[PDB]
Parts: C-alpha cells; structure tokens; sequence
RNA sequence: AGAUAAGAAUAAAAUCAAUUUAAAAAAAAAAAAAAAAAAAUUUUUUUUU
C-alpha cells in the first residue's frame, strides 16, 4: 500500500514496512519497485519505534 | 546561524513546531535569515517567522566555543 | 466460556493502555481473563455467561464508539475553573477549561458545578494522538 | 537570501505550489512574478500572496 | 518595490478588491492610500490596514 | 501615507473604532502617537503597538 | 510617548498587560527596554514588547 | 535584561517559557541571542523569541 | 574512563558524570581523574530531569 | 500521515500528555557577546512589508 506496506520474509504473517526504511530514503515512493508480489528481498533495519516495524528490502544478509 | 549550519552539517533529523502549532517531521536542506528548505518527501521551504521551536531527534554536538 | 470479537485492530494499545493498567484494570474490574491480540481478535476466557456479559459491555464501552458528530448528553464529573472533566462514556474525559466554556460574559466557575449532571458537549480538539477534547454546547 | 532565487526559478518554470498562510490555510496556483516581501500568483488571476503571511510553500514537481 | 505599483495600478483603474486579513477575515474596499507599511481605501467607510495584517487580495476584475 | 493620516486624525481628535490582529475590537479617542505606538485618552490611558493593530476607521470623516 | 513606561515604573502603578493571543496579565514595570519589559509583580519575569499588543493601568499617568 | 539572562545561564535555573499558544515548556538558557533562545530540555532546543510570549523563572536569578 | 566516571553516593544505581562536567577546563583528558577509589563531591541537584550528576573541577 | 482557500472583524474569557508508545525506557555542561547587518554619526533590526 502507498502509505506503508506489509512485506513477509518467510511464514503466513505479514510485518510492516513505511516509505523511507522500505528503501533508506533513495525514492519518495513508498516502494522503488512500486509493485505487488515483485521478487526483490527483505530483512529487518535495527531502527524500531515501540510502535513501529521496520522490514526493509535487503538481499543477503546486507544488515 | 552557525548552530542551523551545524544541523545542516550533520543533517540530523529534526521536529519543527510552527507558531499555530502544526508539527512538521524533516531534515533541514538549507537556511537563509528568512526560510529553511526541507526536502523530507518533497521539496518544501519553511518560513523562520511562522515557526516557534525547532528540536532534533537525534543529540547534536556541541558548538566546543564561547557564544 | 472463551467468548471472542473481531474488533478494530487500531484501537489495540487503548485497550492494553501504558504499563498496560487498563487491560489489568479490565480484568480486575470484570474478574475474568482476557487476550486482544495486538495483530489478530479479542479472546475472553471467562467462567459463566453474566461474567462474560460485564466483559463484552466493559470492552465494547471502548472499541470503536467515536465521540466526533453531534451533540451528546456527557456527565460533568469533576468541575473545576481549569476544566469540567464531562464524560460521555468510560475512561474518555472531556476536559472542558473556562476558555472552551465561555467567551465575551465569563463567570466564576459555582454557576454550573455538579457531579454527574448530563449537559450538552460536542468536539472542540482533534488528533491522532487521542488528546481529542469535547466542548459544552454554551461554547457556541 | 535563499528564498528570492527559488520564487525565481518558481516563477521561471510556473509551476503549481501549494502555498500555505500563517493562519494554516491552503492556497494552490502558478507563480508568475514576486519581489522581496510579496508573491503574484495566478488561480483565476496573477494576485498578491504577501510573503510575511506565508508559512510553507512546496511545489507539484521538482524545481 | 514593483508592490506599490501593482496597488498603484488597482488606485488607476479604482478597483474594487477584497482584501485578507491573517486573522481569518475579508474586507471588502476600492484601494486608495498606500505607504510601505500600511494601505488606505477610498470605499466609503475610509479604511486603514496595516499590511502586516495583510495576507492576500482577490479583484473584482483582472489588473 | 500611515504617519500624516495618524498626524491628521490627531489634529480633528477624530473618534476611531481600532482593531487589533487578535480578532479585538475597540472604540477610543487620541491622546498621542508615536512610530511604534498609539496612545488613546478613552476611558484609562492605553498604549496600543503598531504591530498589534489589523484595521484603524474613523466614526467622522477626517 | 517615551517616558510613558518610566511614568508607570516611577509611580509603581499595576497595569493591565494584554498579549496578542488575547492573554492579560497584571503587575508593575521592573525595568523596560526597547525590545523587552522586565514586570515587578510576584516572580520577576520578561515579555517581549514584541509579544505585547497593548498596556493600560490601573489609574492614569 | 542581558546580565538576568546571562545570571540564568550562570545559575543554571529552570525556567517556564510560554509560547503565543497556550504551551508550557520548561528548561535553562544553554545560550541566548536578541533573536533566539537555545534551551536545555531533555534534549538541548530551539526556540525563536518572535514564538515566545513570556517566561518565568522558578527562582530568582 | 576517558569520557566520564562512575560515581557512588549508595546502593541505587549511578551512570557516567561527562568528562565535560569533571573537568571545568579546556582539555578534557583522562589524566585529570585517573585515581580510583577516591572520595569526591557529588550534587546531582536535578528535577523534572533524567539521572546526571554536577560534579566539576 | 495535509494545515477551513480565508467567520467583516475574541472591549478584550493561558485547554490535556511536545521523545514516543503496549507492561517503562533510551538516554547526552566545553559558552557572557551586550545587540544581528548596512551606511559612518545613524538606520533596519521578530515594537507597522
């Protein structure tokens, strides 16, 4: 969705991800591939407001 | 002011509150004596006489000086 | 019984509360279990039906239930010159200063002060962050 | 002075700003002209939009 | 100040204009006295504005 | 311009209604002016700065 | 027009301080400068003249 | 006005500072300009003296 | 350390005094305060603030 | 997640919790300068753009 996305790793549950950590900032979209079901990885930024989840697209254990 | 340069110098992410009150979330891009630009999801300018206080999230280092 | 409702899930943290006190003083209050998920429905682990009843009233006076539209009939409660505290429903006070009551005359506070009397109240204040803030009707 | 150039390039691209007052109302249009302590910009007509008044301005497209 | 001139040619084609205070309110006047700090109208009830206290102005017809 | 009108509504002690940027209305009478203040002799003596001031309109034409 | 705040200090006179947000307040002149107003009444405390919309005492000065 | 500022900032005081709207804020000078405050709080701040209304100290400098 | 010290008025838990507030002078250096166990003033003299202490030099 | 595209005008009447949110929670002195700027005594300076 445009203002935040949900984005699964792995399993049933979807977690959360928000316009500027999907993608450290490099687009004003939310996503920089801007689309449903596309192929491109993701894994946790450490930042976490106790009300937040971050799941950034990350590939290979990036960090 | 040279405390908005160091703000700009480290670009660290700041609250900024308007003299209404209304709550902006940005990081400041450049300052003149009139305006700050902000360009946080699109580019924005700011006037410095409609805002109240200005608070980073984020500690800044200290100016090491004599004000 | 373990009764469930598959309420709203963005009133979760005004249903546990900060230190989680409200979802413990439900609870206590209803002297029955409960889980609300934080992604997921409500689930009350209770040990007969009155007691699961108190539960559902309790729980269902603070999911959904939004105050923003016409006027609505709040019991003052605390009355002071700094606000009548007048509440239309449960743990939602309506804290209604001098300056939201009156304008032009103004008068001391012994006019109008009484615990629990109904009054005519609509919103004054929004926000998301729940510091939402109704209005006596003489503020018009 | 940072703003004057930027109404500047504004005004040479005439790009659509939303211009915000003081007193938190919106206003939406092209600039066409400005001077150190006012705005001429066009909805209807080219009209006055005073600078002291004004407490944000963010365009429609990159300038 | 090209100010003065865009509110000197309103004076020339004695325009009536409706005029927006910050505070949240229209006057409504044909544009008369001006100086650097404050405006002046011809309207039957003489008007003095400080425009400080001016935020925008619509005509009643294009200048 | 502001400062002669001012010099000239002291001159007829012309009755003024003010109003202020708060959304204030007021009624007096000049007792002096001054490049950031107005003074009124209306009821208790009141300073009243320049740059609090939205509107100024005379009840008698000055 | 200028001694007009001395007048008031000198004569301790309690005035009526008015802010543009509609706020009044009340007390004496501590000192006064062109840009600010130190008040004498209960805790010392500054306001901006810049703040101030209007000022009007208690007797007149 | 500029040493009871500068005695402030000495004596490290808690100050209440109000805004034009109904805010109270409180904290001590960590510097002071004829435009600015910069203010101790739970993180050192900002604030432009054209916002600020008035502000009282908790004790006397 | 170098950045500040920890400091023991009772049982209760006591963070970091900034070497800023140890030493009142321009250098800042760990030689200024190197000395363990030595007993020190130590006023916190805070409210409505997070734990510090004002110990200076 | 957006702020009324302006209430013809508040004799004047400080709104709750400004770091957020679910059981806290993460935690942070280097400071006089007495006005900023320009003319060269002045002026503007967040006391009328």
């Amino acid at each position: 969705v445009d203002f935040g996305a949900f984005v699964a790793i792995g399993g049933g549950k979807e977690g959360l991800v928000h316009i500027s950590q999907i993608a450290d900032k490099r687009v004003e979209k939310v996503t920089d591939y801007l689309q449903m079901g596309q192929e491109v990885p993701v894994k946790v930024l450490e930042v976490d407001r106790q009300g937040r989840i971050r799941l950034s697209i990350k590939e290979a254990t990036e960090q | 002011d040279p405390f908005l340069n160091a703000l700009r110098r480290e670009r660290v992410p700041v609250s900024i509150y308007l003299v209404n009150g209304i709550k902006l979330q940005g990081q400041i891009e450049s300052f003149d004596q009139f305006v700050i630009l902000l360009k946080n999801t699109v580019s924005q300018m700011v006037y410095k006489h409609a805002i109240s206080t200005v608070v980073p999230s984020r500690p800044v280092s200290h100016h090491s000086n004599n004000a | 019984r373990i009764h469930t409702i598959k309420i709203n899930p963005d009133k979760i943290k005004d249903v546990i509360g900060k230190g989680g006190s409200v979802i413990r003083a439900l609870t206590e209050e209803t002297g029955t279990t409960i889980e609300i998920e934080d992604d997921g429905t409500v689930k009350i682990a209770a040990t007969d039906g009155e007691k699961a009843k108190h539960a559902i009233r309790r729980i269902e006076e603070i999911t959904a239930e939004i105050e923003v539209g016409r006027v609505y009939t709040g019991k003052v409660t605390r009355i002071v010159d700094f606000g009548a505290f007048v509440a239309i429903g449960g743990g939602k006070e309506g804290l209604v200063h001098i300056s939201q009551i009156a304008d032009k005359r103004v008068e001391k506070v012994t006019d109008y002060l009484q615990m629990g009397q109904e009054v005519p109240v609509k919103v004054l204040e929004v926000d998301r962050q729940g510091r939402i803030r109704l209005s006596i009707k003489e503020a018009t």
